[PDB]
RNA sequence: AUAUUGGCGAGAGACCGAUAGCGAACAAGUACAGUGAUGGAAAGAUGAAAAGAACUUUGAAAAGAGAGUGAAAAAGUACGUGAAAUUGUUGAAAGGGAAGGGCAUUUGAUCAGACA
RNA sequence: CGUGGAGGUCAGUGACGAAGCCUAGACCGUAAGGUCGGGUCGAACGGCCUCUAGUGCAGAUCUUGGUGGUAGUAGCAAAUAUUCAAAUGAGAACUUUGAAGACUGAAGUGGGGAAAGGUUCCACGUCAACAGCAGUUGGACGUGGGUUAGUCGAUCCUAAGAGAUGGGGAAGCUCCGUUUCAAAGGCCUGAUUUUAUGCAGGCCACCAUCGAAAGGGAAUCCGGUUAAGAUUCCGGAACCUGG
RNA sequence: AAACUUUCAACAACGGAUCUCUUGGUUCUCGCAUCGAUGAAGAACGCAGCGAAAUGCGAUACGUAAUGUGAAUUGCAGAAUUCCGUGAAUCAUCGAAUCUUUGAACGCACAUUGCGCCCCUUGGUAUUCCAGGGGGCAUGCCUGUUUGAGCGUCAU
């Protein structure tokens, strides 16, 4: 707050005393009355340069740029010695580029969805990311940032009726068109390869 | 209080704020039937107003004590 | 002396309680009260005293009527009696 | 003083009532934590500004 | 003349006279848990005589 | 311990005969209360009083609010008190009062409807 | 996950939405499952907790006993059955509070609105 | 201080220019704010453009 | 279209986690000082449930020691964990007007590699 | 090297005990610091690749809080002063009763008040704290009791003064002024009950209101009485005002 | 040689650090527009079967009535079927009521719980005196009704 410590109407006793010179609370009575104020090292005054609202929270990239990254991670999906050691179990998959039929945009039920998933290979990839809920460390845990998984594949429509509607409800398993590709959702914390799981509609829209 | 009760016929009650000395002779004058010739109020200092209504010889404040029931 | 002997000879009252804020603050000599000005008709209000804008601000008390409005609103200021 | 007017004795019947411990009971209800009494006062220590 | 006492209302509505003795002596020494912190603060900044004189010049 | 839903029905003299039992009642359980540490029935001694008085009230609000059906100032209580600022405003008459200009023009050429196509 | 914002998944609105809950409200949050034979008989999966029923315990060191629901306290957010009891070393007893999800509901106390209240679930009468 | 070989540059910050600025963190607040006016003022006035 | 550090209702956070965050997580603009304008604190954590210690004994009693509750009294309202300055006990050692430190080693204590 | 948070990963560790805390116990790094074993302990927490910052303390007559040495030390010395026996008591230089001894010495260490305090007044019970020693005692602690008015005061007047109105200043909060330059009010009779008045019928030309618990001022004394109340209650004997 | 001082470890103290916790705070975003002479905000006093506060409330006082939920509140004390119901509840909802003495403060005041006025009834023999009750009595201004003032001025 802008007046985070200075409701307190101190000034200072000059020298000539015994004691320091930071603006002391005058008055009387109470035992605040003799402390110190105004100060970013006295106890109940401000911070030093106190944390403004008027930071650079978003940063711009260049627009080509963007497109160079995401055109980037895109490729980097397509190799095996990249997504299995980003940490995702792409062992015992097949292919690498893992091409599905079109006929998983019109799945709508989860478990019609999930044995869909299991049988192009990804049950040894939603029990990785279901056996490694576990807790989050330190004081972020009461900032509704409690729980921390994986992440798991990622499946690419190109359009929908209703894989969204089935598969937002799994843990790991996220959704994206091919329009709106996220950097986000393709390279997630800075390392590159993500389990992309493409159907033809999306592998024959991405030319 | 009730030292005074059997001493004279010195009924003692414990009043409202806003009475004043007239609506004290007249509603004791009323809820039992007696007749009263002297009333002296004082605040009593939990904020209360407490009456030292005198009933008048003819009447006896033991016989009313126990009309009432608080003997 | 100027401290303690002069100390002893504080009796007679100069602030008596207001009957406005009903702080003692009512002057006596000249008769205003200091908290907000009695006899004057709005109260005492100050920007410097931002710290005393809260201390008779408005929430803090009872709000006997106040803290209706806002429930009254938001059922259209109906009339008329509940239900059967 | 003795002679007092009834802005005074008004006020002098809350101060009354209001100086007593906190009552036993209420620090066996549930959820209390209302040890003592704090804005307890005697004549000796605080005086009541009237 | 009477059936009412101190202890008559309370024997009845919660406390107990010998456990309002092991009340009362909690709050007397809460009290001076309390009366003890603040003198364990005031006794440090109270010499703080803000217009002292010093009283020695000639 | 009297209940509304029964007490609405009866008379005027009636329910003023309840009074003056029930302040006689309350009198009698504060008289028994100094020689008896507890007494729960005065409670409901008290809410009984309430509940006659509530009664004989808007008894008597509605004898006067039907005797002042659609006379022209029907007193300051029984107005719909809305807030300050919506009854000094203008009513749904008074704002939608047009002149004759204004009228005759909006009767003349009025919002039409439409759409955009060949 | 939720896809409204009308609702907050928030830890300190929720906490004090459930501490400070009215009376009214802490009834429905103290509800109990019934059994196979209740279940299989109505058609509920769980309903709110009512006085004078006859529960069982499933989950807590006093599991199997069953017993009558003596007085849901609904402050304490428990509820004491009846054979559930705790010796003082006084000699005298208390009653174990419970806490309604882990109880489990067996012979239940029937009334009218509760004829109700299973009916518009969807049960039998 | 007119240090170094550097452009000599005018910045008007004498004022009190902290109480008066205005960070727009509204930017997708009053865009969604405006996608409903386009829509409410679409349904309100029924096939007008 | 615009503004809004006030009131009302909401939703979130790469913010702070009780000497921080509003002065106030708590019966806070309260307790308290001043004639007055105004100034203005400290203070959250037993346990899952009080199951808060029946009973015996010493003592005038505060309490102690058993016994008991407890998963835990190394959780007994002074109640999670319990740091340091500071202090008691016992143990080890040393000491002719400071104590501490550096390099080397005797003696005393302790640790060791396995080369099983 | 480390700290608080954020994105991945280790399908990491953990009630068979996670952080924290202690250890002249061990190891690694020249170090910044990391790792292990033991005791306590009871619910979360690390590694690596990155991101971010209210991020590293011996100091600032530093801020808040805590505790030392000094130290069982300085001292607890004005106001003449205490002593014996008994009583309750666990206990008595300190409480009470008696017996002595004193002092204040009528401008009192007495009996009542005013300011101010506010329940301390008084009884019962009690000693964790306070009474700079003690304590069964207390102006402390817990719970209850107590203040009675036609006359004694305020209320009613006016002083020094304060302050609206008629007005006039002032952007204005408000300022001047107190009878001024206001059309400022109230009541006997023919009317006498239509009390409405037609005139009768006029009489200063006045004027808000606050301002003394010591000025002015209508009238009460005695004798009882209570744990505590008085010119107040009780008994008797008096008055003044309005009707 | 003990005592003593100093160093260390265990155990115990003083002390409240650290760790972990959080019904609070901060900042951002979104929607809506509602105080008051029908007496507001603010304040004094008072109200519970046993409360000193916080919260709530007004002599109808931790509340009344209506509506909804349908069996409690709880520290103790009490009613208990009012429990297949005109119905538990420190509940929720809230549209009808009271709303003490105040406060822009509104009969005049105020360091006073002071002092009159007018009407309607009640008692005291009672137009006048007293008392109880009920509702009235402020200023500035607007529109209109009524009553007047002015060799200002017109007609007769
Ligand atoms: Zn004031």
């Amino acid at each position: 707050s802008e007046k985070a410590g200075h409701q307190t109407s101190a000034e200072s006793w000059g020298t000539g005393r015994a004691v320091a010179r930071i603006p002391r609370v005058g008055g009387g009575g109470t035992g605040r009355s003799g402390q110190g104020a105004f100060g970013n090292m006295c106890r109940g005054g401000r911070m030093f340069a106190p944390t403004k609202t008027w930071r650079k929270w978003n940063v711009k990239v260049n627009h080509n740029e963007k497109r160079y990254a995401t055109a980037s991670a895109i490729a980097a999906t397509a190799v095996a010695s990249l997504v299995l050691a980003r940490g995702h179990r792409v062992e015992k998959i097949p292919e690498i580029p893992l091409v599905v039929s079109t006929d998983l945009e019109s799945i709508q039920k989860t478990k019609e969805a999930v044995a869909a998933l299991k049988a192009v290979g990804a049950h040894s990839d939603l029990l990785k990311v279901l056996k490694s809920k576990k807790l989050r460390a330190g004081k972020g845990k009461y900032r509704n940032r409690r729980w921390t998984q994986r992440r798991g594949p990622l499946v690419v429509y190109a359009e929908d009726n209703g894989i969204v509607k089935a598969l937002r409800n799994v843990p790991g398993v996220e959704t994206a068109n091919v329009a709106s590709l996220n950097l986000l959702q393709l390279a997630p914390g800075a390392h590159l390869g993500r389990f992309v799981i493409w159907t033809e509609a999306a592998f024959t829209k991405l030319d | 209080a009730m030292k005074k009760v059997e001493d004279g016929n010195i009924l003692v009650f414990q009043v409202s704020m806003k009475a004043n000395k007239y609506q004290i002779k007249k509603a004791v004058k009323e809820l039992y039937e007696v007749d009263v010739l002297k009333v002296n109020t004082l605040v009593r200092p939990n904020g209360t107003k407490k009456a030292y209504v005198r009933l008048t010889a003819d009447y006896d404040a033991l016989d009313i004590a126990n009309r009432i029931g608080y003997i | 002396g100027k401290g303690t002997p002069s100390f002893g000879k504080r009796h007679n009252k100069s602030h008596t309680l207001c009957n406005r804020c009903g702080r003692r603050s009512f002057h006596v000599q000249k008769k205003t009260c200091s908290s907000c000005g009695y006899p004057a008709a709005k109260t005492r209000s100050y920007n410097w005293g931002a710290k005393a804008k809260r201390r008779h601000t408005t929430g803090t008390g009872r709000m006997r009527y106040l803290k209706h409005v806002s429930r009254r609103f938001k059922n259209g200021f109906q009339t008329g009696s509940a239900s059967k | 003083a003795a002679q007092k007017s009834f802005r005074i004795k008004q006020k002098m019947a809350k101060a009354k009532k209001q100086n007593r411990p906190l009552p036993q009971w209420i620090r066996l209800r549930t959820n209390n934590t209302i040890r003592y009494n704090a804005k307890r006062r005697n004549w000796r220590r605080t005086k009541m500004n009237i | 003349r009477r059936t009412i006492t101190a202890a008559d209302r309370r024997m009845v509505s919660g406390v107990t006279e010998k456990q309002y003795k092991k009340g009362m002596k909690k709050m007397q020494q809460l009290e001076k848990n309390a009366i003890n912190t603040q003198i364990r603060r005031e006794i440090k900044r109270v010499n703080f005589q803000t217009h002292y004189r010093d009283e020695l010049l000639q | 311990g009297v209940k509304a839903y029964e007490l609405r029905t009866k008379s005027k003299e009636q329910l003023a005969s309840q009074l003056v039992d029930l302040k006689k009642e309350l009198a009698e359980l504060k008289v028994q209360k100094l020689s008896r540490p507890s007494l729960p029935k005065i409670k409901t001694v008290r809410k009984s009083i309430a509940c006659v008085l509530t009664v004989i009230n808007e008894q008597q609000r509605e004898a006067v609010r039907q005797l002042y059906k659609g006379k022209k100032y029907q007193p300051k209580d029984l107005r719909a008190k809305k807030t300050r600022a919506l009854r000094r405003a203008l009513t749904k008459f008074e704002a939608s009062q047009v002149t004759e200009k204004q009228r005759k023009k909006q009767i003349a050429f009025p919002q039409r409807k439409y759409a955009i196509k060949a | 996950a939720k896809q409204s914002l009308d609702v907050s998944s928030d830890r300190r609105k929720a906490r004090k939405a459930y501490f400070t809950a009215p009376s009214s409200q802490r009834r429905v949050l103290l509800s109990a499952p019934l059994s196979k034979e209740l279940r299989a008989q109505y058609g509920i999966k769980a309903l709110p907790i009512r006085r004078d029923d006859e529960v069982l315990v499933v989950r807590g060191s006093k599991k199997g006993q069953e017993g009558k629901i003596s007085s849901v306290y609904r402050l304490k957010f428990a509820v004491q059955v009846d054979k559930v009891t705790k010796e003082k070393v006084n000699g005298a007893s208390v009653p174990i509070n419970l806490h309604p999800s882990k109880l489990v509901i067996t012979k239940l106390h029937l009334d009218k609105d509760r004829k109700a209240l299973i009916q518009r679930k969807g049960g039998k009468l | 201080a007119i240090s170094k070989n550097l452009p000599i540059l005018k910045n008007h910050f004498r004022k009190h220019w902290q109480e008066r600025v205005k960070v727009h963190f509204d930017q997708a607040g009053k865009k969604v704010s405006r996608r409903n006016a386009r829509a409410t003022r679409a349904a309100k006035i029924a096939p007008r453009p």
